[PDB]
């Protein structure tokens, strides 16, 4: 159906030669224009019909004609990197209501991130400068992508979720690119997120006499530090480094000036780990006259991934244990089967806080 | 030109006299330097502690004097490609 | 000599060289003992694996540590030399110091506190092994059957196992045995720990070793034949019902 | 996409057909390996069912209730006690797209392709049907002694936490489930379990002499024996053997009794196979305490 | 995914709110546990389901075809049925049965369940509804 009504119009955009221009990017420009073709064949052209005298701009992608060489139409420059188009996600299902607890862990991120993105007239009357960059590490567990995500979902904007991993490439120097493509998005798309994840594979000196592979590694950060604090500082967007080891970094990835608020994660007490079965109470099945405050007080002090465990586990007695729903009774079983019995070995938490 | 000077900074006055000595003298003097019979240095290596840096001066030396300035970053000098680097 | 420290708090808050440790116990073999009201019985079984040893020649696996009372343990062998005997030589020791025959509460007690030392002392390492013992004091017929952890926490127990499959036979202990009213012959004392070995030792014979501790100073060890004698019984009451 | 020779403009995409690319995917061609040849273990055969089998047969059991249904399960035991037969049953009545990997793949030679092959993995079969990516026996990173792949200690970083990423950073609706088993976990970076995605653990061990009764019975359900073998006296004669031993033992009296062509097995080849057995492919472990 | 498309339809049309949030409450009618169906394991055309649906169709909102009324879509109402299945003795003493559906496992009087049998004997039939289970002096297994 829709293939009918755009025949019509494909007689003046098929028959006639307009599309067919070979696209390549300009080098010198003379107020003669020097553009280098993929082929790497250099000429010379000039403006156009409808061009624009301002449009053309130095290091840009510039379609021209195959048979005469003309400028036509300008394009949005590094057309060559397909890897940042997906890295971009939209509406994550993690809502800013799923992250747990009345802590300092909430409010001291929406106040560097939400805060000047909603309200930007707010800092402006004491003439501060909001901080640029976060910090949040934390122990492995307590949940810290979700409240990445929870955070996208109250800026309603664009989100860039990073992987450390995805930072180093199959050769050698295509990682020093792979940073100017994030902050390429910044100018171009204004007010979005960019979010690192797991950049101790990344950070860290390291130093030189070591196995001797690892100079390709320790280029990324300074082509990475370079990008965000260089000569000319050129910033927008809030930046966010997140991982699992803080010791390993970079020591001077550890200092301020490329980051302000810095926000460790802590395990919830007595009063902290109750709100986590609170919120996971409206979900399942929760019998009347329970009380919550002791199943979280029997359990020691542990990260929110075991946590979240004792609720679903709960549920896994309704089948061989013969009850209806979660009672009071499956509760104490999961102290010493979601606890209890899944310590072992293997069980994180607390465990490696270093390497 | 940036908008970064020399009265952004305070108490490094000892170190700022000898970056004058380096880039920004032989701007002008040269001419004096020439009739001493010395020559001036072809470039000065700039380091300090795992933090920041005088990066904040290095603008103020492309800012007062007025003079071109070419920004050349390290780590964008790898690629895959061999030779480019180079070029 | 080693000054260098072992036991060191686990950001948890506990120890890794007192958890790692009970890992030991719960894959060594099962001791399991019961207390009658004129009695006490300790049951242990052995490795069935390993063929070919004979019963005379080869220690017995419940260790006397004095005549009226014995230790049975289940866990590390290598760890458990060293508390069985400078048990005994403290056993004598008390004899020497306060002319004194020692009592089941102070035994305990003294191991579970040696332990507590080699914990607490830089440049070793906590025994691997976990004690039961068991016995009467002097001039009393009541029953004392204490546990001694690895990590030198102890306490008094009617019916307690330890070693691998231990949840199973504890289960087993809490609805058949009831401490309100203990078993006051020696009779049923034996096949209330020959019902346990059941579900460990899976039909076997000569792999378990029964140790009666009686008033008085009298010990009566079973014998292969004597052991069998009770399995018998209970098999022939246990399909049929 | 599909261009034009003379005016050079789209004509319309082209759809991958013939399988989505890679076919080695592990489609499961479903031989159908039912549960009564895994039969004996149904004491853990049942707790995987509920954690996998489960919410994909029965999804209105998990979504009715409330709860996240977990996305796997790990396992641990010595080998030769039906890990690797324990999943494929699973597969077979589920009727779904499953994986099979092998964790020694998860590294490759050239420095940067490790993490992106795991990135591959999951996004093509997170796309087609509830799938299942299940990596049997990992021993990646740990006792190199690798010339030729090795990477360094910067493929130990990037590879592994590659993993640990489409657990926590890959939003899923849970349609995917990722099981890992192997010999021994305590060698693996116990950051990449992350057991609040992973709720449930399943640990192995050897069966008794009521157990082996069913495992011998299943592998002689279509061998022919004569009437001197017993059962019961195989059994009695099994001591320190998992299930794979079991059928070591049945493997190998069939063999001697095909050197003679004997359709049903002897009781003489019984008591060569079981000495063979106990030398050779029966190892005293190195626990050596008792 | 569908449901979430819709948004770009309320500038055009200022019902728009209601007309989208309309039918995804009809959706979840019920508590999201009951439905509208004219079968059953007796098969029975059942009219009045044939008497709301069919006629909510067209007209359901004022702005929808012609000039209407608010009135019209609030005879869904009289057709819902919804799946039960109880089990008495003599004077409505409840017994667990053994039924595993969705929320649950091992059931009795008072909850649901949706196409399953249970291993108790009732009377006959052994069917869903309502049931009298009655055990013989041999074999006799109750709450």
């Amino acid at each position: 159906a829709p293939s009918h009504l755009w025949d019509i119009m494909g007689d003046r955009q098929r028959l006639g030669e307009e599309h067919p221009l070979q696209v390549a990017r300009c080098t010198k420009i003379i107020k003669k224009y020097v553009i280098n073709l993929k082929q790497i064949a250099k000429f010379v052209v000039g403006l156009g019909e409808r061009v624009s005298p301002t449009d053309i701009e130095e290091g840009m992608r510039v379609g021209v004609d195959r048979s005469k060489y003309n400028i036509e139409l300008p394009l949005p420059p590094r057309i060559d990197p397909s890897v940042t188009m997906m890295t971009v996600e939209e509406k994550p299902d993690v809502t800013y209501s799923d992250v747990g607890g009345c802590k300092d862990q909430i409010e001291k991120l929406r106040e560097v991130v939400e805060l000047p993105l909603l309200s930007p007239e707010r800092f402006a009357t004491l003439g501060i400068d909001p901080p640029k960059g976060i910090l949040l590490y934390g122990p492995p567990g307590t949940g810290k992508t979700l409240c990445a995500r929870a955070v996208a979902n109250r800026t309603d904007a664009t989100f860039i979720r990073v992987i450390g991993s995805e930072l180093v490439q199959k050769y050698v120097g295509e990682g020093a690119r792979m940073v100017r493509e994030l902050f390429e998005m910044a100018r171009t798309k204004k007010a979005c997120i960019i979010f690192f994840d797991e950049i101790d594979a990344v950070g860290g000196a390291r130093f030189d006499d070591g196995a001797g592979g690892d100079n390709e590694v320790q280029r990324t950060m300074l082509e990475l530090i370079t990008q965000l604090d260089g000569f000319d500082p050129r910033g927008n967007i809030k930046v966010m480094f997140a991982t699992n080891r803080p010791n390993t970094l970079d020591p001077a990835l550890l200092r301020p000036g490329r980051i302000d608020r810095k926000v460790e994660f802590s395990l919830p007490d007595l009063e902290g780990r109750a709100n986590i079965f609170r919120i996971h109470s409206k979900s399942m099945s929760v019998e009347r006259g329970i009380r919550w405050e002791l199943i979280s007080r029997l359990c020691p002090n542990s990260t929110g991934a075991e946590l979240r465990s004792v609720c679903t586990e709960a549920g896994m007695f309704a089948i061989r244990a013969r009850r209806k729903v979660a009672t009071e009774k499956d509760f104490l079983k999961a102290v010493d089967k979601v606890i209890s019995g899944y310590k072992k070995f293997s069980s994180t938490s607390r465990y490696m806080q270093y390497n | 030109k940036p908008t970064e000077t020399y009265s952004d900074v305070g108490g490094l006055d000892k170190q700022i006299e000898e970056l004058v000595e380096a880039i920004v003298l032989p701007m002008k003097r040269a001419d004096k330097f020439k009739d001493m019979g010395i020559r001036a240095p072809k470039g000065a290596l700039m380091y300090g502690p795992p933090g920041t840096g005088k990066t904040l001066l290095a603008r103020a030396c492309a800012a007062q004097t007025n003079a071109t300035f070419l920004k050349l970053a390290a780590p964008q000098l790898v690629q895959m490609y061999i030779g480019e680097g180079a070029k | 000599g080693y000054d260098r420290a072992l036991s060191i708090f686990s950001p948890d808050g506990h120890i890794f060289q007192v958890e790692y440790a009970l890992e030991a116990v719960k894959r060594g073999t099962c001791a399991v003992g019961v207390k009658g009201k004129n009695c006490v019985v300790l049951g242990c079984e052995r490795r069935s694996t390993l063929k070919l040893q004979d019963t005379r020649i080869t220690p017995s696996k419940v260790s006397k540590i004095d005549s009226h009372v014995v230790l049975s343990f289940s866990g590390l062998n290598a760890d458990s030399r060293i508390l069985i005997e400078k048990a005994r030589v403290e056993a004598q020791s008390h004899r020497l110091t306060l002319e004194d025959p020692v009592t089941v509460e102070y035994l305990t007690r003294y191991v579970a506190g040696v332990q507590q030392r080699y914990t607490q002392s830089g440049g070793v390492r906590p025994f691997g092994v976990s004690t039961l013992i068991a016995g009467f004091d002097p001039r009393d017929d009541e029953p004392k059957l204490y546990q001694t952890e690895p990590s030198g926490i102890y306490s008094s127990w009617s019916a307690q196992t330890i070693g691998r499959n231990s949840k199973t036979v504890r289960e087993f202990l809490e609805k058949n045995y009831d401490r309100k009213e203990p078993p006051a012959t020696v009779e049923e004392c034996v096949k209330l720990t020959v019902r346990s070995l059941l579900e460990v030792v899976q039909t076997g014979a000569k792999n378990i070793e029964i140790t009666v501790v009686k008033p008085d100073s009298d010990i009566v060890a079973l014998s292969s034949e004597e052991i069998n004698q009770y399995v018998t019984q209970i098999e022939q009451e246990k399909q049929e019902q | 996409v599909l261009l034009h020779h003379k005016t050079m403009s789209i004509v319309g995409v082209l759809q991958d057909d013939a399988d989505p690319m890679v076919s080695v995917m592990k489609m499961d061609k479903s031989p159908t390996e039912s549960y009564s040849d895994i039969g004996g273990l149904e004491s853990q055969i049942q707790e995987i069912k509920e954690s996998v089998e489960l919410p994909l047969t029965h999804p209105e059991l998990y979504e009715e209730m409330g709860i996240k249904p977990p996305k796997g399960v790990i396992l641990y035991g010595a080998p030769g006690t039906g890990k690797t037969l324990l999943a494929k049953a699973v597969a077979n009545q589920t009727s779904a797209t499953f994986l099979r990997i092998v964790g020694s793949e998860l590294i490759q030679k050239y420095l940067g392709d490790g993490p992106r092959l795991c990135r591959q993995i999951f996004k093509v079969a997170g796309e087609n049907a509830p799938s299942i990516v299940f990596i049997d026996e990992i021993d990646a990173i740990g006792t190199k002694r690798y010339d030729s792949n090795s990477g360094g200690e910067r493929e130990i970083q990037r590879t592994m936490l590659e993993l640990l990423n489409q657990l926590d950073g890959f939003d899923d609706r849970g349609d995917v489930k990722v099981i890992m088993a192997t010999n021994k976990i305590e060698t693996l970076d116990p950051a990449l379990i992350r057991p609040g995605r992973i709720d449930r653990k399943i640990l192995f061990e050897n069966p008794d002499l009521s157990t082996k009764k069913k495992i011998l019975g299943i592998h002689t359900s279509k061998m022919n024996l004569s009437e001197d073998v017993n059962l019961e006296t195989l059994v009695t004669t099994k001591d320190d053997l998992s299930g794979a031993d079991i059928q070591a033992m049945c493997t190998e009296a069939g063999l001697l009794a095909l050197r003679e062509r004997r359709m049903q097995v002897t009781a003489e080849d019984f008591k060569q196979a079981k000495e063979r057995v106990m030398k050779n492919k029966v190892e005293e472990n190195l626990e050596g305490l008792y | 995914q569908l449901l979430r498309q819709l948004a770009s339809y309320y500038s055009r049309e200022q019902d728009a709110l209601f007309i989208t949030r309309l039918a995804q409450g009809l959706l979840h009618l019920g508590k999201g546990t009951m439905t509208m169906d004219v079968f059953n394991d007796a098969h029975v055309l059942n009219k009045v389901t044939l008497a709301s649906i069919l006629t909510t169709a067209v007209g359901l909102v004022s702005p929808s075809f012609m000039l209407k009324h608010h009135q019209l879509f609030y005879m869904l109402n009289a057709g819902i049925r919804p799946k039960f299945i109880l089990a008495l003795n003599d004077e409505g003493e409840p017994i667990k049965v053994n039924v595993r559906v969705g929320q649950p496992v091992l059931l009795n009087h008072g909850e649901r369940a949706e196409l399953e049998t249970d291993e108790y004997i009732s009377y006959t039939s052994h069917i869903e509804g309502v049931v009298i289970l009655k055990k013989n002096p041999d074999y006799r297994e109750e709450e």
